[PDB]
């Protein structure tokens, strides 16, 4: 490790446990893995430490003894998610020790942790299943003892408009400054990545609320030019968030959830039975009023 | 079941009522069914009193809910039902109002069970005004249901002129109630109209 | 006896106010406990800035507390502790009532048959979240809070007292966090079921009623300007020069007279440091207050940005956000066409009805109560053969 063969170290290692499990105790087959899975980020193979991970379960975690374990464990699978660059799995496994019975005690413990979330859960993308983690996390009481953190996430918690050149700068001496967030190198190509956040975020409020507007006029809200627009409407309808037509000479984009004329007079019918329950109530209150005075 | 009351005619404030017969009653129906308690009191109507709410502050001590004051009706006034029902609750308001004792009206209906109902139908054996029967009765609803609304909604008209000159009071439930109307009325040559006529060629 | 620690405030005191104490010396002798209540009361209108005022009551917790009406007592205490600047002190007198009436309704429940000591700890409990709230631990105070209130619902019928009191702690809180919005809900039941044996001065009032108006101005969610306008406290204080101005900007936006607006603005947000850190909030609220002011008023529900944009003045940008914003807060629904160029609102939040508008809300009623009455006659014409 110390010389030049560290990269036959972790081909010797690695092979090894696919056979050898020994008479050994839970703590040290557990104990080699942890090692194996580093080596193999470090020789570069992410892959390798892919398959290593799957042969102990979080069934094996219940314990007491086995949290400085656990802790390990979890914070190596997200160092392999990180390279991979997919967000909402990182979080998750960031989740899980936050909800550690040690971590949750101890003051200084939590603050990391928490903040770590904060950044990888927003740097997903927002999907479904995105709305109600962010959500839990707002309702913390952790996260209100911090600002730093709340002032991020917060943004897309709400269902307004938001715009990116602003957003940059807010942040730049805050988070952009904190590294393992944005900035840091992997980082620095993930600022870059927020971009795309705020768009995808914006498409659904903008849906929602304006069931037909120019395209024209679009471009200037997600801070886009006509070609990354188009673009970025395509795979949000294919992914199922929003349903749309888009017009490409340059007209008016739709945003449009479809409705027959069966559904559109059943709206209409429940209207209609509504008001007639509330003029019975106010018949009730005259007569009322005529006791009163 | 009836308790021995005598209400005066000096005042309205003024009236004699037993407690020691009520739990006699009760222990003795107890025995019959054992899921009877207390639940409230009758009064006769005809119409709201605020002698009431001394009265609803007494059987309160009795219940274990809020007690429910059902004006039955006695007179059989009006068409449809003889009930209006009330359960006395406690508010403030957003006059300048404090600590207010208040009747707040309750939607009324009626159930019966299965053996009840079936009784009704052996006594009776009339086909009703407000039945919803054939292609003539249905005709004859339609008018009606169509009157009825008519004639509420005169009297709100004339109910408004009555604050507003006449010094009826204020009130943010009544006020709140019309706002909705509007808000939720619908709306023709909208595409939902050129919607209704294709529906209606059809039908 | 008790004419020696007496003695000593009544020299103190004015000449004027030395009589005052030999009435209730001479209600004690008597043995009339009903009447020594009365008196009490008289001096702590006037003087419960005196630190006579504390010494007084300390004195008649000794030697009265069967003896006088138990709720005299514990709403003494808790203007006397308002009166004390000592914390330390505050908490040791609230826990030796709180203790002392535990082991007497074993006693006194039985014997008498009845009298409750309960709705004493209540008034008890309030204090002790009180004296957390003005020693700044808000953490503490704040979950004495959610306990209590749980405690009070359960309680079936709520004496107006015990209410006030919670909700005096519940707007001293949200004031120093500087939640506008959570003040404004809370201070309309504080001003409501406000008592009639006073405790809350003329003094203390005025400057509540400054709060509330700094509150709305700077929200985002309160457009009950007027209401405040026709509430009691206000109505009656509008002749002063501090009440004058404060209550002209609230004014400007219910008829959202911008040329008003600016004007006030321009001065007394450079007077306010509170009106310029909260800018932003103030310039929205006009704009806002008129977007929701003009669909209701009208019998249409569909707009042209033209009409939006003169009156908000405005560009085709911000029209765009204003309608966005209305969406988000819930105080308008709808959507907007961009491509018409209509705001088409689909739905209005119910807010206050003033005099005004109760006239447009009638004649529209007419119309419609006209209209089925015409429409009825036809449909007695046709279908004349059966009615059956």
């Amino acid at each position: 490790k110390e010389e030049g063969k560290i990269d036959e170290a972790a081909d010797i290692l690695c092979e090894l446990q696919v056979e050898t499990y020994g008479s050994m105790e839970m703590s040290e087959k557990i104990q080699f893995i942890l090692e194996q899975m580093e080596l193999s980020i470090l020789k570069g193979d992410y892959s390798q430490a892919t398959v290593l991970s799957r042969k102990i379960l979080k069934k094996t975690f219940k314990n007491p003894k086995y949290e400085s374990l656990k802790l390990e464990y979890y914070n190596l699978l997200v160092k392999i998610s990180l390279h991979k660059r997919e967000y909402l799995e990182v979080a998750q496994y960031l989740q899980e020790i936050y909800q550690t019975d040690a971590i949750k005690s101890d003051e200084a413990k939590w603050k990391p942790v928490l903040s770590h979330i904060v950044y990888f859960l927003v740097l997903s993308p927002y999907g479904n299943l995105q709305n109600d983690l962010i959500h839990k996390i707002q309702n913390d009481n952790n996260l209100k003892k911090l600002e730093s953190q709340e002032s991020l996430v917060k943004l897309f918690t709400t269902n307004e408009l938001m715009r990116w050149p602003i957003v940059q700068k807010t942040y730049e001496p805050v988070l952009n400054e904190d590294d393992l967030a944005f900035g840091g190198e992997a980082n620095k190509h993930h600022w870059e990545d927020l971009q795309k956040r705020v768009i995808e975020h914006n498409l659904r409020v903008i849906s929602e609320y304006y069931s037909r507007i120019t395209l024209l006029r679009l471009n200037e809200l997600l801070d886009l030019t006509e070609s990354q627009t188009e673009t970025y409407i395509s795979d949000l309808v294919n992914q199922g968030i929003i349903y749309a037509k888009v017009n490409r000479p340059a007209k008016i984009v739709n945003f449009e959830k479809p409705k027959n004329s069966s559904q559109l007079l059943n709206e209409w019918s429940h209207n209609v039975d509504e008001l007639l329950e509330h003029i019975e109530t106010i018949g009730h209150l005259i007569t009322k009023e005529e006791i009163m005075h | 079941f009836a308790l021995p009351f005598e209400e005066d005619e000096k005042n309205s404030d003024v009236w004699f009522l037993d407690h020691n017969y009520i739990e006699n009653m009760n222990e003795m129906c107890k025995k019959i069914n054992a899921k009877e308690k207390l639940i409230g009191w009758y009064h006769s109507g005809p119409k709201l009193r605020a002698s009431d709410l001394k009265i609803n502050e007494l059987f309160k001590k009795y219940t274990q809910n809020n007690p429910l004051l059902l004006i039955v009706d006695v007179k059989q006034q009006g068409v449809g039902l003889p009930t209006d029902a009330y359960v006395a609750i406690e508010q403030v308001k957003d006059d300048g109002t404090s600590t207010e004792k208040t009747f707040l009206h309750l939607p009324c209906t009626i159930e019966a069970e299965e053996a009840e109902e079936i009784g009704v139908e052996h006594l009776l054996r009339d086909v009703r005004d407000q039945a919803a029967g054939g292609l003539s009765i249905r005709l004859t609803n339609q008018l009606k249901s169509l009157k009825g609304l008519q004639s509420k909604l005169k009297d709100v008209v004339e109910y408004l002129d009555k604050v507003i000159n006449k010094e009826l009071p204020i009130n943010h439930t009544i006020l709140g109630k019309l706002q909705d109307v509007f808000n939720l009325l619908p709306n023709l040559g909208t595409p939902d109209d050129d919607e209704i006529d294709v529906e209606n060629h059809d039908r | 006896e008790i004419d020696t620690i007496l003695s000593t405030l009544r020299m103190e005191a004015d000449p004027s106010l030395h009589p005052l104490f030999e009435q209730f010396e001479k209600f004690y002798e008597e043995k009339l406990w009903f009447q020594l209540s009365e008196s009490l009361t008289k001096f702590f209108d006037d003087a419960k800035s005196t630190p006579l005022r504390l010494r007084l009551y300390d004195n008649f917790v000794s030697k009265f507390y069967d003896k006088i009406n138990q709720l005299s007592v514990v709403k003494y205490l808790l203007a006397s502790l308002k009166d004390s600047k000592d914390f330390d002190e505050s908490l040791k007198y609230l826990d030796d009532l709180k203790a002392q009436f535990q082991e007497l309704d074993s006693k006194k429940q039985r014997n008498n048959g009845s009298k409750d000591h309960g709705d004493g700890i209540l008034l008890i409990d309030s204090e002790i979240a009180r004296t957390y709230l003005l020693k700044n631990d808000l953490v503490k105070a704040r979950d004495l809070l959610d306990d209590l209130e749980k405690t009070l619902d359960k309680k079936d019928s709520i004496p107006l007292r015990i209410t006030n009191s919670f909700y005096s702690t519940n707007s001293q809180y949200f004031k120093f966090k500087n939640d506008f919005n959570s003040f404004y809900y809370t201070s309309l039941l504080y001003l409501s079921t406000l008592e009639p044996s006073t405790s809350i001065t003329l003094a203390e009032r005025q400057q509540l009623a400054y709060d509330l108006s700094i509150s709305a101005l700077l929200g985002d969610k309160i457009y009950n300007f007027g209401e405040l306008l026709h509430h009691p406290i206000m109505e009656t204080i509008v002749n002063d020069s501090n009440y004058d101005w404060l209550f002209q900007l609230l004014n400007a936006l219910t008829v959202g007279d911008f040329d008003k607006f600016d004007s006030l603005i321009k001065v007394q947000i450079s007077k306010i440091p509170i009106l310029a850190q909260h800018e932003s909030f103030l310039r929205q609220k006009i704009c806002l207050m008129t977007l929701i002011e003009t669909v209701f008023v009208k019998n249409i529900r569909m707009l042209s940005f033209e009409d939006i944009s003169k009156a908000t003045h405005l560009p085709k940008d911000n029209v765009e956000h204003l309608v966005m914003r209305a969406i988000s807060l819930g105080l308008l629904k709808g959507s907007i066409d961009q491509v018409n160029e209509l705001v088409t609102i689909s739905w209005v939040q119910p807010r206050i009805i003033s005099g005004d508008q109760i006239t447009k809300m009638k004649d529209r009623l007419v119309e419609w109560n006209d209209q089925v009455e015409k429409l009825g006659k036809k449909m007695e014409a046709r279908g004349q053969s059966i009615w059956v």
